RNA sequence: GGAGGGGAGUGAAAGAGUACCUGAAACCGUGCGCUUACAAUCCGUCAGAGCCCUCGACGUGUCGUGGGGUGAUGGCGUGCCU
């Protein structure tokens, strides 16, 4: 008899977010933006 | 919903200051200068965890060439006799027959003298 | 009368009776072991000979598998960012000799 | 052990290292002794002490009943209390902070044979 | 010139047990009868009743 | 003198006293154990004598698959971040 602490969801189909900034261990300090420049900032326009 | 960051910090600065018992000044009160003392202090131990081997083969090998010259014989002459002998003894062991059984020692100084050729100059 | 005793790539200084920790062995506490000799040194007399010590061997019994200090690595470099924790418990096995 | 009585000064209006400066020459010596000493002693601090010592000798001799001749000075320490901020304004316009500070005097005296 | 560092605890320490007050010596004297100490700079005074002893 | 406190009480608790639930860290004391006044110390780490404490076994103190605190002395060792 399923309940409702039986459903879980498929296998793979629920993936970890990425948090950036929190420490050198996974994107820390840079939150991979490199060093200084116009991109380091906001963004760049495609045009 | 809101979260305080009381205990998740709480834990690692408690574990980094009792890992930091016995510090001088700051280095055992405050947490920032803990942590780098204890950065600093476990690359220490990791360096000198590499470093005693080759310490304490130096001692062993101290200890060997004065029993040796007690004898009568050099620690490198004595060393190439005994590797010709056979006998497998390492230097641990060697210094510790030389301090403290003394006709071990002897013995194994005769038979690496046995051992060794008739002129150590020889071109063989 | 005491030996020297080789086993997991290093040499004891054993006599009977001597407990010394030892690099792990596959045998269950409360067998017994027979291990090579490098040297027997019985009252003056000093046995170094090759085949005299093959002729040879000390026998041990298995005290209990038990497990070496807590070793904290932590791996860093300054103006880099880089942190790398590891821990470490050596296995080790605790030999009682019963003779030579 | 030894039988003893305590009594305690809270928020005594002296700063607690003034306090301990006149302190730190009563201990160990006996109740009588120590009282002169605080007494001749040239220190604004010393009546605020030497009024604890008396207090704590008083309740060993009326609260246990113990004789005040074998009175010994024992433990004897001076804390902080609660410190109040003020105000001294300065040349040029600054502010700066000053601060009134407070002390609790504890004093534990017990009976040793002579 | 102003402090270009923290003083340590144990500078700082050491430095501060050198401000310290010394014990006055006290002898006795008999006024009224009854014992009691006086330094030695008041003893005449002292015999003299122009000193408050309570 | 008061402030404050010690007894005595109320309270289940006064380690709930109208400075009052819980009472951390910084900072300041008191007591005990070790160490320190011929010594050039990123203040730690690896060896390590001595002293004190503690867990077992056997005697009267001496070792042990022991554990702790402090550590004379030797080797190594140019704080963190951008």
């Amino acid at each position: 008899v399923i309940k409702l602490h039986d459903l879980k969801p498929a296998p793979g189909e629920k993936k970890a977010k990425t948090r950036v900034g929190r420490g050198e261990g996974s994107k820390g300090k840079t939150a991979g933006r490199g060093t200084k420049g116009t991109k380091a900032r906001k963004n760049v326009p495609v045009m | 919903a809101r979260v305080k960051r009381a205990l998740n910090a709480q834990k690692k600065r408690r574990t980094v200051l009792k890992a930091s018992k016995g510090y001088r000044g700051q280095r055992s009160r405050l947490y920032r200068k803990a942590k780098e003392q204890q950065l600093h202090s476990l690359t220490y131990a990791y360096r000198d965890r590499r470093a005693r081997k080759g310490e304490f083969r130096k001692l062993w090998i101290s200890r060997i060439n004065a029993a040796a010259r007690a004898n009568d014989i050099t620690y490198n002459r004595l060393i190439q006799g005994l590797k010709a002998a056979g006998v497998e003894v390492d230097r641990k062991n060697l210094a510790e027959l030389a301090v403290s059984d003394p006709a071990a020692f002897t013995a194994l100084v005769d038979v690496a003298r046995a051992a060794l050729p008739e002129d150590v100059n020889a071109p063989s | 009368t005491y030996a020297i005793v080789k086993t997991g790539g290093k040499q004891y200084k054993v006599a009977a009776g001597d407990v010394v920790k030892v690099e792990k062995l596959d045998s269950e506490p409360g067998a017994s072991v027979s291990l090579p000799v490098a040297l027997v040194v019985d009252g003056a007399n000093v046995t170094s000979k090759a085949d005299d010590l093959a002729k040879v061997a000390v026998t041990a019994e298995v005290l209990e598998h038990t497990k070496g200090p807590k070793i904290r690595i932590h791996k860093f470099k300054n103006k880099t960012g880089y942190h790398k924790r590891q821990g470490h418990r050596q296995q080790l096995t605790v030999l009682k000799v019963t003779g030579i | 052990e030894f039988p003893s009585a305590t009594a305690k000064a809270r928020y005594v209006r002296v700063s607690a290292t003034k306090a301990r400066r006149v302190i730190d020459l009563v201990r160990g010596k006996s109740v009588e002794e120590a009282l002169d000493i605080l007494r001749w002693a040239p220190q604004a601090a010393s009546e605020p002490v030497a009024k604890v010592i008396a207090s704590a000798a008083a309740n060993a001799q009326n609260n246990e009943g113990l004789d005040p001749s074998t009175l010994v000075v024992a433990t004897v320490y001076a804390d902080e209390g609660p410190t109040a901020k003020r105000i001294r304004p300065r040349a040029q316009g600054r502010a700066f902070r000053i601060r009134k500070r407070t002390s609790h005097i504890t004093v534990i005296v017990e009976s040793r044979p002579p | 010139a102003v402090p270009k560092r923290r003083m340590s605890r144990a500078n700082t320490r050491s430095r501060r047990a050198q401000w310290k007050a010394e014990a006055p010596g006290l002898v006795t004297v008999s006024v009224a009868g009854q014992q009691r100490k006086v330094p030695r700079r008041l003893l005449k005074a002292a015999r003299l009743g122009l000193v408050d002893l309570d």
